[PDB]
């Protein structure tokens, strides 16, 4: 139930 | 023939969800002056109103190792 | 000095990851048809190429477990 | 005298494992502040509508 | 509309597939002795053939990190 | 017709 759940963008921190 | 969608014509202003529990991924679009919020395919929001999406993301991001 | 970033004048390609690390937002740009990647400014990938911008946010959202 | 023997009305699952070799709930009751495991196999017969709120849920749609 | 989903009085034979694109969880329902399955509310499926969708479930059972 | 596709109950063990 995705929606409704914050979601985030992980990004690394060494590379891609 | 009630087909709310991107296509109700209304400004954008931020996007609130998103989901992609289809195949493909959509985001919960809210509107200006109004409070009826609905899906528009990812695609098009990418293409039509693009710093509405780029903003979404910028907000929500987070660092792995 | 200023010979490189946004002025080496090549199309942009692929983002190849993101860095907090100078205090302000950075995108390590690939650009086409070379192969010397170096970092340029998050506001100017932004406005210039918003859809190299928005492929690298969009291969990353996620909702976790 | 433990398990789904206690004679508690099942409250909600909070985890499943197979580890044991069968399905297991881990089950919170009503009015019990001690948890312990139940078999699926008997939680689907006699709280089928707890099972399913805790699959249900948990759904997905993979590539 | 005029002959769907419960009404036409068929005992369930399986769920062969799922959707929440309209907002509510939806079961495809497959019939016994039909061929031609239709969609059912998923809070039906659960009261009126609970054990159809806890073995719906128990074959779908993945795990995760 | 598209979210026919695969439908996964995910389960993890994490607990205990
Ligand atoms: C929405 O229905 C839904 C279903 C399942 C899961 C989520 C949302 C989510 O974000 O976490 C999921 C979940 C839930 C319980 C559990 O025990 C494990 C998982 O694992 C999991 C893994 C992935 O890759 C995505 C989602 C979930
Ligand atoms: C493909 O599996 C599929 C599933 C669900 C729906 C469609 C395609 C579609 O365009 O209609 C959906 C649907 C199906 C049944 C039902 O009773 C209602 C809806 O509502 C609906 C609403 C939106 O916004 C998108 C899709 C569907």
């Amino acid at each position: 139930r995705q929606l409704s759940r914050k979601a985030s963008v992980k990004v690394s921190k060494t590379w891609s | 023939e009630i087909a709310r969608g991107f296509e109700r014509g209304l400004e954008p202003e931020k996007i609130i969800g998103a989901t992609d529990s289809s195949g493909d991924l959509m985001f919960l679009m809210k509107w200006k002056d109004s409070d009826e919020a609905d899906l528009v395919l990812a695609k098009e929001a990418n293409v039509k109103c693009p710093q509405i999406v780029i903003a979404f993301y910028e907000e929500r991001l987070t660092w792995h190792a």
